[PDB]
């Protein structure tokens, strides 16, 4: 039961530039590893056996080395679609240890979010409960801060935050911030926004509405 | 080409029992040692059960050893995994995959299936609840708008969600699943068109959270 360690985890590089992951045996595993890219969904792919030998119909890009603790799973040229969780599995045990799971993210250029306010519905306003969703849609990087206001008032200790796994396409992360809040607490409030703040935001700009107005 | 598909768990109660059954074409399967590996909810995968490419050899972990038992229909081109006293900490997605090193290496993992969700929960099922959620300016004045569906109360976590019948992809963002005060599930599907093209496509998302036997359409009406 040996136990592989991967060192770090938020590998965020650049495209074109190497990205270079670790994976420590406890034990030692002698040339004896495997390298693996689960993008986000799809169940994982193998990438180096032998830990050297690149598996063919993988590129070049993954070139593999190490032996017994020190393994480094390389990427001298790093693209959009190379935004995956890694993994590293020893084979010297009969059973098979795996790691942590190294995430690298796509470091882009910082674009703004295309922010939408969403008023809850009448089928759920019937249940009671009332939700406002503010969707932040598409930008860079992850590392941003949604803020609420129900009559300027911040609604503090309540938002539930969601973050969509880094895009294809274009290297982006999208965010939903779902605010729960009864019938009657809503009924008593008109102002409604969510406030925004991020890297491409001169300001932060908040997209607001209120309860009547429709 | 090869096809190793894991076909379908779902939710169990703690100490119940499930059958899952794994299922492989494009490849002779009566020549590899096929095995299944479990994954937890963001952690790590850890192998499960492995068995022979002759089926007279099954090889347990350390835990499950006991618990659930591997099985292989080499005639019919199949594995199955059947789950007996499932703990808490079973809640993975499980996965199988052909393993050939061959004669020049040990054990590596050539191809994964799919890999379905068995959860333990002492919770029951729960159908969901979908709103549509769309703004309070239909004239926005920018070019780029957007809309949903809020998929507000559901459970177990698995519920495919597409738009326009499955027309609909550039700007379609589901939402991971997101954990409630109540115990609930929720997520919401977002889709980012043109402010002109409000009535040039018919908006409508098609949920269905196939545990609860459901499936819920909705056109993003006002």
């Amino acid at each position: 039961e040996i136990v592989l360690t991967q060192s770090p985890a938020t590998l965020s590089v650049s495209p074109g530039e190497r990205a270079t992951l670790s994976c420590r045996a406890s034990r030692s595993v002698r040339r004896e590893l495997a390298w693996y890219q689960q993008k986000p969904g799809q169940a994982p792919e193998l990438l180096i056996y032998g830990a050297s030998t690149r598996e063919t119909g993988i590129p070049a890009r993954f070139s593999g080395s190490g032996s017994g603790t020190d393994f480094t799973l390389t990427i001298n040229s790093l693209e959009a679609e190379d935004a995956a969780t890694y993994y590293c599995q020893q084979y010297r045990d009969p059973p098979g240890t795996f790691g942590g799971g190294t995430k690298v993210e796509i470091k882009r250029t910082v674009a703004a979010p295309s922010v939408f306010i969403f008023p809850p519905s009448d089928e759920q306003l019937k249940s009671g409960t009332a939700s406002v969703v503010c969707l932040l849609n598409n930008f860079y990087p992850r590392e941003a801060k949604v803020q609420w206001k129900v009559d300027n008032a911040l609604q503090s200790g309540n938002s539930q935050e969601s973050v969509t796994e880094q895009d294809s396409k274009d290297s982006t992360y999208s965010l939903s911030s779902t605010l729960t809040l009864s019938k009657a607490d809503y009924e008593k409030h008109k102002v409604y926004a969510c406030e925004v703040t991020h890297q491409g935001l001169s300001s932060p700009v908040t997209k607001s509405f209120n309860r009547g107005e429709c | 080409q090869v096809q190793l598909v894991e076909s379908g768990g779902g939710l169990v109660q703690p100490g119940g029992s499930l059958r899952l059954s794994c299922a492989a074409s494009g490849f002779t399967f009566s020549y590899y040692d096929i095995q299944w590996v479990r994954q937890a909810p963001g952690k790590g995968l850890e192998w499960v059960s492995s068995i022979s490419p002759s089926g007279q050899s099954t090889y347990y972990r350390r835990e499950v050893k006991g618990r659930f038992t591997i099985s292989r229909d080499n005639s019919k081109n199949t594995l199955y995994l059947q789950m007996n006293s499932l703990r808490a900490e079973d809640t993975a997605v499980y996965y199988c995959a052909r393993r050939t090193g061959r004669e020049e290496g040990g054990w590596i993992f050539d191809y994964w299936g799919q890999g379905t969700l068995v959860t333990v929960s002492s919770a029951s099922t729960k159908g969901p609840s979908v709103f549509p959620l769309a703004p309070c300016s239909r004239s926005t004045s920018e070019s780029t708008a957007a809309l949903g569906c809020l998929v507000k109360d559901y459970f177990p976590e698995p519920v495919t969600v597409s738009w326009n019948s499955g027309a609909l992809t550039s700007g379609v963002h589901t939402f991971p699943a997101v954990l409630q005060s109540s115990g609930l599930y929720s997520l919401s599907s977002v889709v980012t068109v043109p402010s002109s093209s409000l009535g040039t496509q018919t908006y409508t998302c098609n949920v269905d959270h196939k545990p609860s036997n459901t499936k819920v359409d909705k056109r993003v009406e006002s």
